[PDB]
């Protein structure tokens, strides 16, 4: 039984990394949320299914359903009742106990078998054996607690709107289940029950507006193991609004089951528009936006096994939901629009009004010429054109090479994109006259794609031939040099392309990462370093003795973010301190600048830093400690000596030191690190368990244990990816990121581009040498 | 190979969908053009290509005064829309040649 | 940008460092090759004892959690034990509840896998002397090295 | 969303400085402690990973070019090869460190022959900048896709970049040291560990000045008591 | 035999083809590099052959004309039905030359 | 060579493979294992001739 003292104490020293923020009035709502989670969950079998909540006059709330009764039996290896096991053991490693250790008293009665039995915790230490009182004819379970005062401060009272909100929510998504929210200190009333599902809560969204159809799309399948239900409406305005569920959990980003419910919606809209020649009776075509105007829709899933972007969810990365959710949708769509076809003719009506409202927000652009089967144009051989006359619905691609250029011309749309190869670097403008430049080849043939004219004689910006020009060049450094050539080429020569907004930057991936059947792409080392710390966390769980509930997601991914800020703010500055000496001082009481006049504290808190450093050395050093006086403000500035290698070399710790914030935000993280970890500590990931005695070879196992069946895809070229993947992550209008370039103030535009690419030397360096060498070493930490 | 017929205009078009093994399409399209432009074959109005992830499509438009099966049959006889392969089967055997 | 003497004093740095970090790893692998000689001579004296545990064995995982059972008597290697000076043969993390404790021997889980994976032709008393003979070679690179 | 508008300055800025900073930190200027560049690092240890030593068989360009350029160099395959040809070039470096067969070029400016024709193994001296690499007096980092382990410097005994110089063009920055002779940087660093005191003219007493492969005649004595004082400075060479 | 030799599997991660031309000049064929790297290119294209034997990553061709990228771009891997071809070779069931 | 008259006959390299053999291999365990492999070389004998 002592173990269940050590495992409440262990809960309540720090409460706020079990349950949440205990100011705000989070927590304090989180442990109602939990316990009704857990009474839906059991009572889905009730022959009823009614579930009541009650906030009483003396802040309290108790939770009463109808299902089967916990179990009363007595573990023969235990000695006592599966009630108290459940409400109190921590059932092995890996959440009710949390609040009944937070919970000042609490009450359980649980009914069966025409008996009722009932028992009180205090504090998480009950008072007597569950006791039989009274013989009944009905099923159940009741829960009422009174929250704690000592740890609850603030905002310390129920509200009312939170409750119903979520309650409301769950009803929707749960059909067939009846929650009832009873108040006493006022009075009021509310019954949520709801059959019809998805469409009650579609109805209920789109109530202040104004529908224009009066059936609603809906479904509800299975293909394996993954459901998914769909619904959705158009009303007269002009937003859009999709919620994403998943298990019942709430998505603020979308996922991988928001793309295949947009491209599908897409599909099947063009299909169905071009078909019935609505598109050929007027002059415009329809786009994804328009589509989504007005919109209201709720997406739906069931997966046994989701896999989430961080512990705090908000984005679903599930590779196999896509496809799951997008098939479905276009098999049905198509059938929902040839029933009904007076909704059909009223939707289509107001795509066509917003596809030409925007036709509308355009300018005077005539006609071109496209190279062709049957006529070349005088246009260069490498050139691709595409099939659009307009240029107002026209776009053109640059690329490095041929290879990349095959790549892209094997993985485009004919239709409206054209692609046009380069050689290698560009010529450099800035540097060079306006002869030489004539004189170039590659210049020479972008100006010929272009047509507008050279020289600002005969340059004309209203010839442009393609009113989207977009620059897509490798994911390496080579990449961005011959993206800042073409940058400097555009705005020495054309500037009035870059004013009025006709240039763009794409953005291709750089590594492609692979572990059993998920995949992903990577663009940066940023997002691989986030990947890794995401796949490193995924399923594990910290227990800080033998017999205590394991710690929240969010908290431990919350440590394991400030530990790597910390430790790369101690990496940048190993220049002038060992890096073993700062790496101590997490763990060694803080020193206070009070404690630097008194004298006596400073030398045995020194000699025990020295003690320690001296305790785990493992590489040869030795450690020795001086005191230094100071005669001016009778100060003592500690002084620590070490001898590498055979030399000999002194590191005082001053007063600046002390009161810097390096040293403050090494204070800031120890304090959360210190006295953590207990003796029997032990951490686990799936089925693996591996005891610990530091958070630092917690971390590193984990990291280890994470990264077996990875593996790692890098691209050194456009040449290097499939056309099909190519389109897909760049070329897509439906599932791709871009840039625009605009310009902020001229001076400082044309200053930095004479500064950069001009022909003088130092200038340049000195611009390096203070951005780069400087500027590195922050000394903010906040 | 086949030829489509316009419902209302009554205009037909030749549309293809396979070629031969060991042709080059662009070099196709090439000889098809310089044809035409030399007036060798007559009935010919557009030429363009169609190709995407579905399938191989080329598309030819046929003038007013024009049959589609005449043009099929002079584009047979004289592009690479027909090609012959002869059959030679020789091997080592033993080290000789047979 | 630098001179000569910087780019000497580099050099000289980088020499030194290189020659501590050598002969730390020269060190911890002398130290343990002495710990596994010490295991396999002690076995040699008891011969028949552990022949008789090995064979009313059922499986060898019962064999090795049997072996580290009971302390061993030194025997004949008591004289050999003693040349080793305090702790200079003794791997840094070997807790001090193993090794020689008062006239007996104390042994380890990788000790005991050690002694399973022995030939029959070891059994010769060349072998024996052999190890004597590295025994002392590894004290003396030991104390070299120290 | 799928269109967001970015300033011109702050991605030539950012641009700009992730290529200067990559260019000046990892592909011209060489280290202080061994003085290789990590072409010249990387080639090494690809030779004697493959155990092509200096008393064994010749083995020809292609493949150790290929094993560096799918193992640990993600660049393109001719650099590789000119950078290789470079060190076994007796006029080009004081000690080469490549030993080669074939033609290799002369000094009237024929050009060396492709890759498809030579053969080459290390050099005697090479050994001694990777002597006891096994023994754990080093640091390991990762290649490009994270499987294989390449050392961060070379535990050398020879001090390599003053007996063989260096010379490289980066981005606001360039190099060019010259060579020197192994005895007289030896009693140098001799006099050097038994004083730690002595200064440039005590130093200089052990080496007189550089020494190129070609001989030639070193006109005048200013210009290298200020290039060894600073670290700038300019000579004249004449033939004879 | 190369690949066989270098591991290069069906079910493994692919590897760069300077690698494996480099192996096959410098070890069996006495010859040039470019048609080597040429013939492994070929025995990867869908329209080339009618069971291809290498499993190919990147930019290989199409059948428009364009030509394949250099050799220091793509990555290759044997094929599921090459192994086929090279079964119980390591148990003597034919000859060796040198 | 080999059984005789209920008398066995070794080789030099029969005599060789009992030297390389470990103390592991006295247990009561590993000894059987050994009769189960004759059974199975003998049906593969059979089966291949
Ligand atoms: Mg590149």
């Amino acid at each position: 039984s002592i173990k269940v003292l050590k495992g409440l104490d262990a809960v309540r020293k720090r409460p706020g990394m079990y349950i949440g923020d205990t100011d705000d009035g989070t927590g304090l709502h989180h442990m109602v949320f939990e316990v009704v989670d857990n009474a839906i969950d059991e009572a889905l079998a009730g022959h009823c299914k009614e579930i009541i909540v009650t906030i009483h006059a003396d802040n309290s709330v108790s939770v009463q359903d109808d299902g089967r009764g916990i179990p009363t039996g007595i573990h023969p290896e235990e000695g006592v009742s599966a009630a108290e096991v459940i409400m109190t053991v921590l059932h092995a490693g890996g959440g009710v106990s949390v609040v009944n250790a937070l919970s000042q008293k609490l009450e359980l009665v649980i009914q069966r078998e025409g008996k009722i039995h009932r028992q009180i915790y205090e504090h998480g230490v009950p008072q007597a054996p569950l006791a039989v009182t009274g013989e009944t004819e009905k099923t159940g379970t009741m829960v009422r607690f009174w929250p704690s005062l000592e740890t609850f401060t603030n905002v310390t009272e129920f509200e009312y709107e939170i409750l119903a909100k979520r309650l409301r929510e769950l009803s929707f998504l749960n059909s067939g289940v009846s929650i009832r929210l009873r108040d006493k200190r006022d009075g009021k009333e509310d019954h949520f029950h709801y059959e019809g599902g998805i469409k009650a809560f579609v109805e209920y969204l789109n109530k202040n507006k104004t529908p224009i159809h009066p059936n609603i799309f809906y479904f509800s399948t299975e293909k394996d193991g993954i459901g998914v239900e769909v619904a959705l409406q158009w009303n007269d305005g002009f937003q859009e609004n999709i919620y994403c569920f998943t298990n019942n959990i709430p998505q603020r980003d979308g996922g991988t089951h928001l793309a295949g419910f947009r491209a599908a919606m897409t599909r099947t809209l063009n299909a169905y528009m071009d078909k019935e020649g609505y598109s050929k009776k007027a002059k415009v075509s329809a786009t994804g936006d328009d589509a989504r105007e007005g919109l209201i829709a709720v997406v739906s899933v069931k997966v046994p096994d989701p896999k989430f972007s961080s512990q705090t969810k908000d984005k679903l990365v599930s590779s196999e939901v896509k496809s799951a959710v997008e098939q479905q949708m276009n098999e049905l769509l198509a059938e929902y629009l040839l029933e009904n076809p007076t909704d059909a003719k009223i939707v289509v009506g107001k795509i066509i009004d917003a596809a030409r409202a925007r036709e509308a927000a355009r300018r005077a652009r005539e006609m071109t010429r496209r190279k062709g089967a049957l006529d070349l144009a005088g246009l260069p051989g490498k050139l691709a054109d595409c099939q659009e006359r307009d240029p107002a619905l026209s776009e053109l691609y640059l690329v490095e090479g041929d290879s990349a250029g095959g790549s892209a011309k094997q993985g485009r749309n004919r239709k409206n994109q054209a692609i046009l190869p380069l050689k290698g670097k560009i010529l450099n403008v800035e540097k060079a006259r306006f002869d030489k430049m004539l004189s170039s080849q590659e210049v020479a043939t972008l100006i010929t794609a272009l047509g507008c004219g050279i020289g600002r004689d005969e340059y004309n910006p209203d010839k442009l031939r393609y009113h989207s020009i977009i620059i897509m060049t490798d994911a390496d450094v080579d990449g961005s040099h011959i993206r800042t050539l073409l940058l400097t080429f555009f705005y020495r020569q054309m500037p009035e392309i870059v004013e009025r907004g006709h240039v763009y930057i794409a953005q291709p991936p750089l590594y492609k990462v692979k572990k059993g059947k998920q995949e992903q792409y990577i663009k940066d080392d940023e997002a691989m370093d986030q990947y890794q710390i995401s796949i490193a966390l995924d399923g594990a769980t910290l227990h800080t003795n033998a017999s205590a509930p394991a710690l929240a997601g969010e908290a431990l991914e919350k440590l394991v973010s400030e530990y790597n800020a910390t430790q790369k703010m101690i990496n940048r500055m190993e220049r002038r301190y060992p890096k073993a000496m700062l790496k101590e001082l997490i763990y060694q009481p803080t020193l206070t600048e009070a404690d630097l006049s008194d004298e006596q504290t400073v030398t045995r808190w020194v000699n025990a830093l020295v003690s320690e450093l001296n305790d785990k050395e493992q590489h040869g050093s030795q450690w020795k400690f001086d005191v230094h006086t100071n005669a001016e403000q009778n100060l003592f500035e500690p002084i620590v000596r070490v001898r590498t290698h055979g030399v000999d070399t002194d590191y005082p710790l001053d007063h600046e030191f002390i009161t810097g914030g390096e040293y403050r935000r090494i204070c800031t993280l120890g304090e959360k690190l210190r006295g953590l970890l207990e003796e029997d500590a032990f951490i686990e990931r799936g089925e693996r368990r591996q005891p610990v005695a530091s958070f630092e070879q917690a971390l590193d196992w984990l990291v280890k244990e994470s990264r077996r069946g990875l593996s790692i895809q890098r691209y050194k070229g456009l040449g290097e990816m499939n056309p099909e993947q190519l389109w897909e992550t760049t070329m897509d209008p439906e599932s791709r990121r871009m840039l625009r370039v605009t310009v902020k103030d001229a001076i400082a535009a044309d200053q930095l581009f004479t500064t950069l690419m001009g022909d003088a030397v130092e200038p340049r360096r000195a611009f390096i040498e203070e951005n780069a060498l400087k500027a590195a070493n922050i000394d903010i930490e906040n | 190979a086949e030829v489509e017929v316009d419902a209302k205009t009554g205009r037909e078009t030749i549309i293809v969908h396979e070629i031969p093994y060991q042709v080059n399409k662009a070099r196709l399209i090439e000889k098809i053009a310089e044809l035409v432009k030399e007036k060798r074959v007559e009935g010919i109005s557009a030429l363009r290509d169609e190709s995407d992830k579905d399938g191989m499509r080329i598309v030819i438009e046929v003038k007013r005064d024009a049959v589609g099966e005449v043009v099929l049959n002079n584009l047979y006889s004289q592009t690479q829309l027909q090609v012959s392969f002869g059959i030679n089967m020789v091997a080592l055997h033993h080290g000789q040649p047979k | 940008i630098m001179n000569l003497k910087d780019i000497i004093a580099a050099f000289v740095r980088h020499r030194r460092e290189v020659v501590t970090r050598r002969t730390i790893f020269e060190l911890r692998k002398a130290r343990d090759r002495a710990h596994i000689l010490e295991a396999l001579a002690v076995a040699l004296a008891n011969i028949d004892p552990i022949i008789e545990l090995i064979r009313h064995a059922p499986t060898p995982a019962e064999a090795k959690t049997a072996l580290v059972a009971n302390p061993w008597q030194l025997g004949n290697v008591a004289a050999m034990l003693e040349r080793a000076g305090d702790d200079a043969a003794r791997p840094e993390w070997l807790e001090p509840e193993f090794g020689v404790r008062d006239g007996l021997y104390y042994l380890t889980e990788q000790q005991a896998q050690a002694i399973l994976d022995l030939r029959l032709q070891k059994l010769t008393g060349l072998e024996h002397e052999k190890l004597l003979d590295e025994y002392k070679e590894l004290l003396d690179q030991i104390a070299e090295l120290l | 969303r799928e269109i967001t508008p970015v300033n011109i300055e702050e991605e030539l800025k950012s641009s700009y400085l992730d290529y200067a900073m990559s260019v000046i930190v990892g592909r011209a200027l060489p280290d202080v402690r061994d003085g290789l560049k990590p072409v010249h690092r990387r080639v090494l240890y690809a030779m004697n990973v493959l155990g092509n030593d200096w008393n064994k068989a010749y083995k020809k360009s292609a493949r150790v070019v290929g094993d560096v350029i799918g193992k640990y160099h993600p660049h393109g395959d001719s650099a590789v090869y000119d950078t290789i040809v470079r060190m076994a070039q007796p006029f080009s470096l004081r000690y080469m460190l490549v030993d080669g067969q074939g033609n290799f070029g002369s000094i009237d400016g024929d050009s060396a022959a492709a890759m498809r024709y030579t053969e080459i193994r290390l050099a005697k001296i090479a050994h001694e900048l990777m002597a006891d690499l096994e023994k754990e007096t080093v640091d390991f980092v990762d290649n490009y896709d994270g499987t294989e382990k390449i050392p961060d410097v070379m535990p050398t005994k020879i001090p390599n970049l003053l007996v063989n110089g260096s010379s490289g063009i980066a981005v606001g920055m360039a190099t060019n040291i010259p060579p020197h002779n192994l005895t007289e940087v030896i009693n140098g660093c001799l006099a050097y560990i038994d004083d730690e005191d002595i200064s440039i003219e005590g130093l200089m007493e052990h080496i007189p000045g550089p020494d190129f492969p070609t001989a030639a005649i070193i006109n005048g004595r200013r210009g290298i008591e200020e290039a060894y004082r600073t670290g700038r400075g300019k000579v004249y060479i004449r033939a004879r």
